[PDB]
Order: C-alpha cells, then sequence, then structure tokens
C-alpha cells in the first residue's frame, strides 16, 4: 500500500493498518522487523 | 427516562445506539465508563454533573453511557461516581425531555443502579446471532465488493456457530485479500470458505488416514 | 485434551492415532523396490555396541517361502504382528491347499490391527513392508498403524523417509532391471547414512519368480559394495 | 467447555457436542456424487492419490449383486460396516432364497449405529455412506450420517467442498428422469470438475464409476472403461 | 458452607452424608399435601387434586392406587418414581401370596419396601428414587393400620400422618386436635381430615378437587368415594 | 496507589489509535512472545 | 454450577438437571397435533422440506406401531425410531403371551416404564423424544395418551408438541369436540396447522394426516389422497 | 485465592514555593 496503492481501490478493498507477531521465543520475529527497516524508504521509529 | 440493554460482547450494540442517534437530532452526547476514572479525586462526579448540566442546557439531549458497571463489589473514586450517577438519575425534570441510554454488556452485579422503584425503567436483552443474523450480516458487509452471484450464504450461516457478527465482517474482509493473492477478479464461495478457516488460524492439509 | 483414544476434536481429528503415526519417526530407515524380475529390499542395521551379537538383531524375516517382511518402529509389537501373519498363512493353506496372494495376507494383518478400541488398549506402533511373488508376479505393499492398505512401486520408511523419498523419485522408471535397482538403492543408503558404509551395516533380500528361495545375501556383499 | 467432553452429556442449549464433532469427519475425505434415472442408478467417486508412485486409494467397493456403496470418511469404520453389509445380505439370501430389499437394510443399519451414541465406552461411526441399489420398486439412492439419520435422495453429493455439486444438480434436476446411461454418466461426472480447482482437470487415472440397473448387475468401472465415458465433453469455461 | 459429599454418597466430617437430604427436600416439587387418620374401625386418607386445564381427563390423574384387595396406597413427590414403586409393591404382594399360602400383612410389605430402598442407597450408581409412601389396611386383632415409608429406608406407623409441603403446620394442628379426645366415630375422622386441609390451605373445598379413601371393618375391600357421597359428607360437616 | 497510572497510559494509546479522521499512511507493528496475557480490547477489528 | 453433569445426582434444591435439559432440547422440533372426535382420533404433523432434492417421502413421523395404535414422534429422529421398535416388540410379545390385542392403557404404561428406566444410571443418557399414542376399539371407544421424556403418561382430548405447543392448543380448545365426527376435523385441523407461523420466515413445508376410529373398523392408516387434498384446498382458501 | 501481596508507590509532586524576584532594571 505504500508503493502501489491502486490494486485495493481497483478491486474495492481497504488496506489494514495493524499487524501482531507471535510465536515461541527465538522463532525469528525481531529479525524480520529489522529486515523491513532496511528497505522501508520511509520514516522508522523504534520504541522502547 | 433511561433504558438499559445487555448482551454478549459480539452483538455490536454501538451500531444500534449510533443509528438511533442518526435518526434523531437530540444533540448527541457520548461517554465511556473507564475513561471517567481520573486522578483519584472522584472527578467522575464532576464530569457526570457537567454532562447532565449540559444536557439540561441543550434540552434535546441524549446521554450515551456504555461500559462502567463495577463499583467495588469485591477504589474510593468509584463509589463517589456511582453516587453522582444515581442521585442525578432521579433528579431529572419530571417533564422529561432529555433522554438517557445505558448499554452495558454485563449484568454481573446488581448493587449499582437498582433497576426497580423508578431508579431505572426499561430493559433490553440481546441474543447471540441467530441463523438469519449471520447470512444478513455477511450479505450487508460484502456490499462494496464484487461478488459472484451464486454464493450459498445458507451454508456459510450453517458452518458458523458460536461465531459473531464482527467475525463475519472479518471474513468479508479476508475473502477479498485472499482473492487478491491469486489476482482473482471476483470472490467465489471457496474463497469465503477458506476465509472461514483463516480467521481461526487453522490449517488444512492431507492427514493421510481418512478416505 | 487428547488424553483419550475414544474422543474427537472440534475439527474432527483423532489425536491418538496421529501420535502413533509419528512414533515411527525414530526407528531405522528401510528401502524397497519392485521390478519385473523380482522384489528387492534393503535396510540399515544401526549396530549399538561391538560386543553385540550381530545376528540377534534383525529387520527382515521370511513369513513363508515366497513372502518377506521389513519392519520399522517399536520392537515388541513386530513379533505380535509377524506370528499372526505366519499362522494365518498356514491356516489358509491347510483349508484350501494352495498359497494365497500377498494382498490377502495384508488384509488379515490389517484386520487384526484396527481393534485398538473397537473390541468391547493402545494402537500398535510399527510400520511394515511386505514383498512377495504371487500369481500376478512381483508384489509390494506398505502397511501403517491406521490399518490402511497401499501398493507402492518403491518406498522408504522410518527416519529419513522424506530425505530419501525425493532422491528416489528422480531415478526410478518402470523399464528397470533388478541388478541396477540393487545398486541404486545401495547408493541412496550410502548418502543418507552417517557412518562410513561397509558390509556390517546393511542386509539385503531379493525374491524372484523362479528363485523364490534364497531370501538373503551373505558375505558376497563385499563385492557388491566395492564396485560402487 | 466442560460439557464438550463425552456423548452421554447434554448442554444447557440442549445439544450433544460429540455428534456434531463427529459430523466433520466426513469433510476430510474426497468428494463423490450419486444419482438415479428411470431405470438405472449411477454413482461416481474421485480417487485421491497419496504420492507420485503409490496406488490410489479405492472408494467404490462391491457389496452384492444388487447393492453397492461408496465411502467418505474414516477407513476403519468403513470396512467394519462393509463386513456387516455382506453378512446381512448373505443371511437373507440363505434363509428366504430372495434378495433383501434396500429399505429394510438401511433401517437395520440405522438401528445398528444407534447404540453407541447412547452407551458409555464406544465412539460413533464417523463414515458418510452412499447406498445405490435396485429392487422390485426400481432404483434407489440413500444416504446416512453419523447422527444415525438416513435420507432418501434423488441426487446427492458429499465430501470436501460438495456444495458446488449440489448447486449444479439443482440447476439441472429436471432432466435426469428420461436420460439413458451413455449420457447420464457424463451428466453426473460433470459435477466433479466444480470440486476440482481451476488449475487441474479430471483425468483417466483418478475416477471410478459404479452402475446398477434392472437387468444389469452392479458393475464397477475404473481406469480401463472410463475412456469411452470421458470422451467428448465440454471443457470448463476458462 | 462446604460440600465434601455434595457429589456422591460418602461420609463427611461430622458423619452426615448430603445426598439423602437433597432427596428428602426433592419431595416438595410435587406441590401437593396429603393427610391420613385412623379411627377405631376406620382408616381415612385425604388429598387434593390440581387440574390446570380442561383438556386434561379426570380419571387419569388420581394418585390413589390399589395394592391388593385389603391394602391401599397413596403417593407424593414426583410421578414416574411412584409408578415404579407401586409396580414393585404389587409384585412383592403377589409373590408372598404364592409362596406362603395366606395373606400378606401390611407390616412385612412395608419392611420389604424399606429394605429395597436401603440396599438401593448402600451402593452407588443408582438415584434413590425420591417418593414418599403411605399405606392403609385392615387386619384382624389389630384393626386399622396406617404406615409410611421414607426415601432413606425408614418406616413407622402412627395415628395422624401428614406429608407434602405443609407438614410442619398440619402435624401441629393434628397434635392440638387429637390431644383432647380420640376420634371415635367414623364421621369424625372425615371431619378432622377436611378441617385440617381447609385450615392449612385457608380455603374451603369444591367437591370435584378432593380425593378421599376409607377402609372399614364392615368391608375391608378398598373403595374410592364418589362425588355424591363426598357432597353429602361435606354438607353434613359444613352445615 | 501507584499501579493505576499505567492503566491510564494504555488507554491514552487506544483511543488515539482509532476514532475519526483515518490516520492514513501510518502503520503500526506489535510484537510479543506471550500473547495469551493481552487485553482483548486490543484485538478489535480496526485496531489490530 | 456443578451437579448438572451426571443424571444420578441431585441439586441442592433437589431436581436433576439432565432430564430438563432434554425437555428444553425437544422444543425445537416441528409441531404435531393430536385431537379426538367422538368416533375417531386425528393425528396431524408438519414436516419441513430440506434442499430441493428430497422425494418427499423421507423422514416419515407416522409409524404403524400395531394394527390399531398411532405414533406421533417429535424430537430427535433416531431415538424415536428405536422407541418404535421397542413398542412393536412389546406388542408382539403380549400377543404371543395371551392371544389378543393389547389394551392401549397397558401398552402405554409399559413403554413409559421402559423410558423411565434410563433416568437412573450414570452410564446412559435420557431419551430425547416425546410422542403420542392413540387407538380406537369397538369396546372401549377412542383413547389418547402422551409421553414425555421424564416418564409421565396420561390422556387428553387434544394436545400439541413443538415450538407453538401452547399457541396451537389455544385455538384447539375453542372447538366443541364432543359431538362432531372426524370428517370435519380433517378439514379444520389443516387450517389449525396453517394458522401458526407455518411459512412466515421459513422456505417450505408439507403436512401429513392420520386416521383411526370407528369409520375404519378399528384400523389405523394414512388418510386417502383425495380427502387430504380437499382439506388442503379448504384450509388454504380459508387462510386468505 | 488468599492475598499476601504488596505494591510500589508514586511520589508526592507538590514541592514548589514562590520566591521574591530580584530583577535589576532601570
Ligand atoms: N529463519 C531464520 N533465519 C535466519 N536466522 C534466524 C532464523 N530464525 C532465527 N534466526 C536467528 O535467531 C537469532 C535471533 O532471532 P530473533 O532476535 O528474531 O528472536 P525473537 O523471536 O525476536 O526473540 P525474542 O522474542 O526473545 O526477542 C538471530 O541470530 C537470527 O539469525
Ligand atoms: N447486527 C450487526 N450488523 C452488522 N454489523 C454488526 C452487527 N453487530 C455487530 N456488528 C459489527 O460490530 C462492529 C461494531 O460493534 P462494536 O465493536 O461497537 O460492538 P459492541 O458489542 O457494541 O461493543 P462493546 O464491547 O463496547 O459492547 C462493526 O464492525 C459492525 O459491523
Ligand atoms: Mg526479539
Amino acid at each position: 500500500p505504500l508503493l502501489h496503492p491502486e490494486r485495493f481501490v481497483n478491486l474495492g478493498i481497504e488496506p489494514p493498518k495493524g499487524v501482531l507477531l507471535f510465536g515461541p521465543p527465538g522463532t525469528g520475529k525481531t529479525l524480520c522487523a529489522r529486515a523491513v527497516a532496511n528497505r522501508t524508504d520511509a520514516c522508522f521509529i523504534r520504541v522502547i | 427516562k433511561g433504558v438499559l440493554m445487555y448482551g454478549p460482547p459480539g452483538t455490536g450494540k454501538t451500531l444500534l445506539a449510533r443509528a438511533c442517534a442518526a435518526q434523531t437530532k437530540a444533540t448527541f452526547l457520548k461517554l465511556a465508563g473507564p475513561q471517567l476514572v481520573q486522578m483519584f479525586i472522584g472527578d467522575g462526579a464532576k464530569l457526570v454533573r457537567d454532562a447532565f448540566a449540559l444536557a439540561k442546557e441543550k434540552a434535546p439531549s441524549i446521554i450515551f453511557i456504555d461500559e462502567l458497571d463495577a463499583i467495588g463489589t469485591k477504589d474510593r473514586e468509584v463509589q463517589r461516581t456511582m453516587l453522582e450517577l444515581l442521585n442525578q438519575l432521579d433528579g431529572f425534570q419530571p417533564n422529561t425531555q432529555v433522554k438517557v441510554i445505558a448499554a452495558t454488556n454485563r449484568v454481573d452485579i446488581l448493587d449499582p443502579a437498582l433497576l426497580r422503584s423508578g431508579r431505572l425503567d426499561r430493559k433490553i436483552e440481546f441474543p447471540m446471532p441467530n441463523e438469519e443474523a449471520r447470512a444478513r450480516i455477511m450479505q450487508i458487509h460484502s456490499r462494496k465488493m464484487n461478488v459472484s452471484p451464486d454464493v450459498n450464504y445458507e451454508e456459510l450461516a450453517r458452518c458458523t456457530d458460536d461465531f459473531n457478527g464482527a467475525q463475519c465482517k472479518a471474513v468479508c474482509v479476508e475473502a477479498g485479500m485472499i482473492a487478491l493473492r491469486r489476482g482473482a477478479t471476483e470472490l467465489t464461495h471457496e474463497d469465503y470458505m477458506e476465509g472461514i478457516l483463516e480467521v481461526q488460524a487453522k490449517k488444512k492439509a492431507n492427514l493421510q488416514y481418512y478416505a | 485434551y487428547d488424553r483419550g483414544v475414544n474422543t474427537f476434536s472440534p475439527e474432527g481429528r483423532l489425536f491418538q492415532v496421529e501420535y502413533a503415526i509419528e512414533a515411527i519417526k525414530l526407528g531405522s530407515t528401510a528401502i524397497g523396490i519392485q521390478t519385473s524380475e523380482g522384489v528387492c529390499l534393503a535396510v540399515e542395521k544401526r549396530i549399538t555396541s561391538p560386543l553385540m551379537e550381530p545376528s540377534s538383531i534383525e529387520k527382515i524375516v521370511e513369513i513363508d517361502a515366497h513372502i518377506g517382511c521389513a519392519m520399522s518402529g517399536l520392537i515388541a509389537d513386530a513379533k505380535t504382528l509377524i506370528d499372526k501373519a505366519r499362522v494365518e498363512t498356514q491356516n489358509h493353506w491347510f483349508t484350501y491347499n494352495e498359497t494365497m496372494t500377498v494382498e490377502s495376507v495384508t488384509q488379515a494383518v490389517s484386520n487384526l490391527a484396527l481393534q485398538f478400541g473397537e473390541e468391547d488398549s493402545r494402537p500398535f506402533g510399527v510400520a511394515l513392508l511386505f514383498g512377495g511373488v504371487d500369481e500376478k508376479g512381483p508384489q509390494l505393499f506398505h502397511m501403517d498403524p491406521s490399518g490402511t492398505f497401499v501398493q507402492c512401486d518403491a518406498r522408504a520408511i522410518g527416519s529419513a523417509s522424506e530425505g530419501a523419498q525425493s532422491s528416489l523419485q528422480e531415478v526410478y522408471h518402470k523399464s528397470m532391471t533388478l541388478k541396477e535397482a540393487i545398486k541404486s538403492s545401495l547408493i541412496i543408503l550410502k548418502q543418507v547414512m552417517e557412518e562410513k558404509l561397509n558390509a556390517t551395516n546393511i542386509e539385503l533380500a531379493t525374491v524372484q519368480p523362479g528363485q523364490n528361495f534364497h531370501m538373503f545375501t551373505k558375505e558376497e556383499l563385499e563385492e557388491v559394495i566395492k564396485d560402487i | 467447555n466442560q460439557y464438550d467432553n463425552d456423548v452421554t452429556v447434554w448442554s444447557p442449549q440442549g445439544r450433544i457436542h460429540q455428534i456434531e464433532y463427529a459430523m466433520e469427519a466426513v469433510k476430510q475425505g474426497s468428494a463423490t456424487v450419486g444419482l438415479k434415472s428411470k431405470t438405472h442408478a449411477v454413482l461416481v467417486a474421485l480417487k485421491r492419490a497419496q504420492s507420485e508412485l503409490a496406488a490410489h486409494q479405492k472408494k467404490i467397493l462391491h457389496v452384492d449383486n444388487h447393492i453397492g456403496i461408496s465411502i467418505a470418511g474414516l477407513t476403519a469404520d468403513a470396512r467394519l460396516l462393509c463386513n456387516f453389509m455382506r453378512q446381512e445380505c448373505l443371511d437373507s439370501r440363505f434363509v428366504f432364497d430372495r434378495p433383501l430389499p434396500v429399505s429394510r437394510l438401511v433401517s437395520l443399519i440405522g438401528s445398528k449405529t444407534q447404540i453407541p451414541t447412547q452407551r458409555y465406552g464406544r465412539r460413533p461411526y464417523g463414515v458418510g455412506l452412499l447406498i445405490a441399489g435396485y429392487d422390485d420398486m426400481g432404483p434407489h439412492i440413500f444416504q446416512t450420517c453419523p447422527s444415525a439419520n438416513y435420507f432418501d435422495c434423488r441426487a446427492m453429493s458429499i465430501g470436501a467442498r460438495s456444495q458446488s455439486a449440489r448447486t449444479y444438480l439443482e440447476r439441472h434436476m429436471s432432466e435426469f428422469m428420461e436420460c439413458n446411461l451413455n449420457e447420464l454418466v457424463k451428466h453426473g461426472l460433470r459435477a466433479l470438475r466444480e470440486t476440482l480447482p481451476a488449475e487441474q482437470d479430471l483425468t483417466t487415472k483418478n475416477v471410478s464409476i459404479g452402475i446398477v440397473g434392472k437387468d444389469l448387475e452392479f458393475t464397477i468401472y475404473d481406469d480401463d472403461d472410463v475412456s469411452p465415458f470421458l470422451e467428448g465433453l465440454e471443457e470448463r469455461p476458462q | 458452607s462446604a460440600g465434601f459429599d455434595r457429589h456422591i454418597t460418602i461420609f463427611s466430617p461430622e458423619g452426615r452424608l448430603y445426598q439423602v437430604e437433597y432427596a428428602f427436600k426433592a419431595i416438595n416439587q410435587g406441590g401437593l399435601t396429603s393427610v391420613a387418620v385412623r379411627g377405631k374401625d376406620c382408616a381415612v386418607i385425604v388429598t387434593q387434586k390440581k387440574v390446570p386445564d380442561k383438556l386434561l381427563d379426570s380419571s387419569t390423574v388420581t394418585h390413589l392406587f390399589k395394592i391388593t384387595e385389603n391394602i391401599g396406597c397413596v403417593m407424593t413427590g414426583m410421578t414416574a418414581d411412584s409408578r415404579s414403586q407401586v409396580q414393585r409393591a404389587r409384585y412383592e404382594a403377589a409373590n408372598w401370596k404364592y409362596k406362603y399360602g395366606y395373606e400378606i400383612p401390611v407390616d412385612m410389605l412395608c419392611k420389604r419396601i424399606a429394605d429395597i430402598s436401603q440396599v438401593y442407597t448402600q451402593n452407588a450408581e443408582m438415584r434413590p428414587l425420591g417418593c414418599c409412601m403411605i399405606l392403609i389396611g385392615i387386619d384382624e386383632e389389630q384393626g386399622p393400620q396406617v404406615y409410611k415409608c421414607d426415601p432413606a429406608g425408614y418406616y413407622c406407623g402412627f395415628k395422624a400422618t401428614a406429608a407434602g409441603v405443609k407438614q410442619t403446620e398440619s402435624t401441629s394442628f393434628l397434635e392440638k386436635k387429637v390431644k383432647k379426645k380420640f376420634d371415635w366415630t367414623f364421621e369424625q375422622t372425615v371431619e378432622t381430615a377436611i378441617t385440617c386441609l381447609s385450615t392449612v390451605l385457608s380455603i374451603d373445598f369444591k367437591p370435584s378437587e378432593i380425593e378421599v379413601g376409607v377402609v372399614t371393618v364392615e368391608n375391608p375391600k378398598f373403595r374410592i368415594l364418589t362425588e355424591a357421597e363426598i357432597d353429602a359428607h361435606l354438607v353434613a360437616l359444613a352445615e | 496507589g501507584g499501579d493505576n497510572e499505567v492503566q491510564r497510559t494504555m488507554l491514552e494509546l487506544i483511543n488515539q489509535l482509532d476514532g475519526f479522521d483515518p490516520r492514513g499512511n501510518i502503520k503500526v507493528l506489535m510484537a510479543t512472545n506471550r500473547p495469551d496475557t493481552l487485553d482483548p480490547a486490543l484485538m478489535r477489528p480496526g485496531r489490530l | 454450577t456443578g451437579y448438572d453433569l451426571s443424571a444420578s445426582t441431585f441439586s441442592p434444591d433437589g431436581r436433576v438437571f439432565q432430564v430438563e435439559y432434554a425437555m428444553k432440547a425437544v422444543e425445537n422440533s416441528s409441531t404435531a397435533i393430536g385431537i379426538r372426535c367422538k368416533d375417531g382420533v386425528v393425528f396431524g404433523v408438519e414436516k419441513l422440506v430440506l434442499s430441493k432434492l428430497y422425494e418427499e417421502g423421507s423422514n416419515k413421523r407416522l409409524f404403524n406401531v400395531d394394527r390399531h395404535v398411532g405414533m406421533a414422534v417429535a424430537g430427535l429422529l433416531a431415538d424415536a425410531r428405536s422407541l418404535a421398535d421397542i413398542a412393536r416388540e412389546e406388542a408382539s410379545n403380549f400377543r404371543s403371551n395371551f392371544g389378543y390385542n393389547i389394551p392401549l392403557k397397558h401398552l402405554a404404561d409399559r413403554v413409559a416404564m421402559y423410558v423411565h428406566a434410563y433416568t437412573l444410571y450414570s452410564a446412559v443418557r435420557p431419551f430425547g423424544c416425546s410422542f403420542m399414542l392413540g387407538s380406537y376399539s369397538v369396546n372401549d371407544g377412542a383413547q389418547l395418551y402422551m409421553i414425555d421424556p421424564s416418564g409421565v403418561s396420561y390422556g387428553y382430548w387434544g394436545c400439541a408438541i413443538g415450538k407453538a405447543r401452547q399457541a396451537a392448543k389455544t385455538e384447539i380448545e375453542k372447538l366443541q369436540m364432543k359431538e362432531m365426527t372426524c370428517r370435519d376435523i380433517v378439514k379444520e385441523v389443516a387450517k389449525i396447522i396453517y394458522i401458526v407461523h407455518d411459512e412466515v420466515k421459513d422456505k417450505a413445508f408439507e403436512l401429513e394426516l392420520s386416521w383411526v376410529g370407528e369409520l375404519t373398523n378399528g384400523r389405523h392408516e394414512i388418510v386417502p389422497k383425495d380427502i387430504r387434498e380437499e382439506a388442503e384446498k379448504y384450509a388454504k382458501e380459508s387462510l386468505k | 485465592q488468599p492475598s499476601g501481596n504488596t505494591s510500589s508507590s508514586a511520589l508526592m509532586q507538590g514541592q514548589r514555593a514562590p520566591q521574591k524576584p530580584s530583577q535589576n532594571l532601570v
């Protein structure tokens, strides 16, 4: 939705705005979060 | 002057209250219970009294109260706020042109705001979605999307049970995204069924001891 | 809440048989191949101690003069299946004075299997490979704890099942000879092993139409191995 | 949730959860359809493969010269009830020298499966039978469910994603009466492609057909005589 | 409180098991009340009938059951259990007559029922059949006998009996009534019964909603009083 | 005494997470290892 | 709550919960009405169609218990079928024992006792069917009886079972049933059925009628098609 | 579930007082 915002309006849906991540400890979450902060091309905010 | 209604949390009573507010012009005034507990000074008494004074001002006024019901049945703010509510409840003008709507999901305690002797009046129960409820809900929330004409909504209502309207909305959301995965031009009954499996995070495979 | 064999699930899935299905996962691998000339069968031995007697631990047992079985999974239950197989075969021969097809033997065994809670105990926890030569030629069948029949052209069971399945899929074809199948199976077994392959870790079995006897190879495995 | 434990307990809503939980056991297996004509009854089954080099599991199994059944669900109970079928038909033939009519056989099966859903110490039989037979009143198609309810139906379909077959049967219900075999077969098996996802098509390797007629004994075809039936059909409108 | 034995039949601390008390107070959901009295040559049972609709028949509601030619019974509590109980009693009486050659007295029959219930509650897996029992019968050199059986295996016979919902008041009223003098005459018994029910229920009785049954030395045969004769009795007592 | 303060804090997030005036191209990520101890009010359609 | 799981336990107040759970479970079945005229008994049942692929003869709720007894099952179907089998066996046993037709009252008591037998042990569950029995004899007239899963049995002039159990009997009782024959009852009960919410929010149904009394010489059977269709016409125009 | 629990504490904010200004502007 941040790069190609036409498919959703073309078909007629709306993009979600929230994702929760869960699994056992060590599974690999924070790594994916760090990965998306590399090719983000937008403001990123780390929160303590 | 005041009407209560209770039911399961999935009922979406907020929908009904909001739609009734749209169907009137009585200066819509809204409130939430927990947000009233502030700063350990029974401040909720001051906010309740402000609200009712404003209602008397804007005479065509509806009070909307939805959540707060615990008053310490097992905190010094909460008794004072219940006092403010209960006293102003029966201090209303007998002419009665302001109205009060209380829509809570619990009847878990009965100490606060007795429902008899004129303190409170009408009650409404809310059922859990019935058979027509599910079909109707999916059929309304799908209305924006392109849908194939032959979706047997009856089977969907059949398979849904213990499963409420908001989740039916979630299904209506999910079928579109699923279809976008394969670039589908419109939704199909299998897309809906896969959604009806997606929202509860189950996964389908070949178990290898059936059939 | 799957602490009962006699209980279903909110999605309809029995949660006791599945556990026995995965209990085979930690047995020992075993590979089998069907071919127009006959049936070939290979296993891993996985010896424990050098002080063991090698012949005391076995994986291939000959039910009859024209049928053989390979086993993986729990040790004790294999005996209870095998003796029943032998007894049934002899009873059928006595009544009808002929030899039955392997398919009926599998049928009798499975008919015993599916009584874990049917009568009036835990299900058996083993997996079996049946290989023989009936009137239709060579035959091979696979048997799992749920009591399900299936005929397979080539199959591997035990641990490393999926590891060897993909490798085996790419080289099999119907126009095949027994001599080449033995070599291919041994190559696969070499790749999947963790110990350096030799003549004291495997044991073969072959059955042929006109050579229904001699369901073993003994100490000529050295020349079968060296040419790899 | 504590009411969701066993078969002998009710619920404050007056339902028994175990029968409902056994109901979905029929939604795990493959899909199959059945229907009848003025003079013949035909059922069609989709055979599911296991792996690339394994034989496909069989669905249609022979019962008696005038009665056959399909199968959908668990495997153990399937073979158990098949054994019961054979035993009862053979006993009737031995005692009265006549074939047993289908309706009373179905009634006996309902009586048989009723007991476990009330006693303590046994699970219900989670299998979706479909019975096709011919008797003096003509062809007959019957269905059973784990809840011990047996229905008569002119056309039916069960298994995974079976509603599409139902809708197609509804929109073509009228003309099944007057058609004969060599078009009724393809008419019926046109219902399976809806079950199939749109990337693959029905082949000659994974389908079985069973037919029973007034003068034709119950016969099963697969993998060899399917080709005459699968030739000349309208491809899916993609 | 606490419930050590709330679920099954085992001993709590202080030695009081809790299922039988629940059985005892399960007797009141019938919503009825019955009285029984004894005079020197008569035995009388009185009870009321509730008919909440007109589509109900009138001959298929009576709780008065015939045990045998000289023994009659009345029931309380729930319904089906009563029918099972009377079936058992009929079976017992027939067997006794066949085995021994003379007639069953009321005492032995009552003891047989009590023993049945006791064995029934000693073991588990059986719900202790919650209904009360009242029987009357005439025998020689003892005269009229009235007895009552208890869902816990207790039994006793006594002059004035009440059961149902208002026993605590009817029994007290009968205590006050009987102390002055014995109800010698036949019709005084019916007097006392009707007056007791009228006072405890604080209402007079329309004849169509009352059932009474009497046995007398003149004719030990069990008999049910018809509408006309109860009309006569009521107008005689209520001038 | 001390505890209730944090309560206020979380509420100030929730009503600020939604309401009126769609926030827009602002996305939020939630990550945790212990999902079963979360307030159900977070799982409302529209928030997460 | 507790105390509501086993059928062999009492509540603190003193009532067993499983039987009344069965009571409130049977409510959802379709309403069937039994009525009696001075020379016969009439059974009427409403039966909802399912899908459009049914032959209309499935799920019959009228059973030939014996040569003169009627069956009016209502609830879960399989349990009803089992009870029908039990009643048939009992009737045949009595016929063999004494060589003449069972009286209605005796058979009703036997079946009620057998039904009651399943509310004591904790290894079984109570039945989920309440039904009716009816029979006409040249010697005893017309007899009706109704059985509920609790184990209570006694007669009526007219009763109904289903969702509108009281609503139907509200307008059934305004009929002076004591003196008209069942030929008029056949046409009026169809209207009785059509009165109460038959297809207000449903898709379709179908009605079946039984016949037993003096006219058939003590025989019990389904009504002939012509009379039933005529009653259908009268009722549907009456609805207008 | 009986209680033998404990808790932390927030501070007392009110501490400030006014002071005489000492600005020097001509
Ligand atoms: N699929 C994977 N591919 C590569 N590395 C992985 C993968 N899964 C886990 N790791 C490794 O896991 C380590 C840490 O993972 P990560 O920090 O994502 O864990 P986490 O699930 O966020 O844990 P926690 O919830 O305790 O914070 C990294 O060294 C990363 O390389
Ligand atoms: N009958 C209904 N028809 C359509 N949508 C409904 C219905 N009931 C609930 N919803 C859905 O529920 C949501 C709004 O309900 P909401 O979340 O306010 O529930 P509520 O029960 O009123 O809340 P609360 O927990 O505060 O009592 C929307 O997504 C709406 O679509
Ligand atoms: Mg992390």
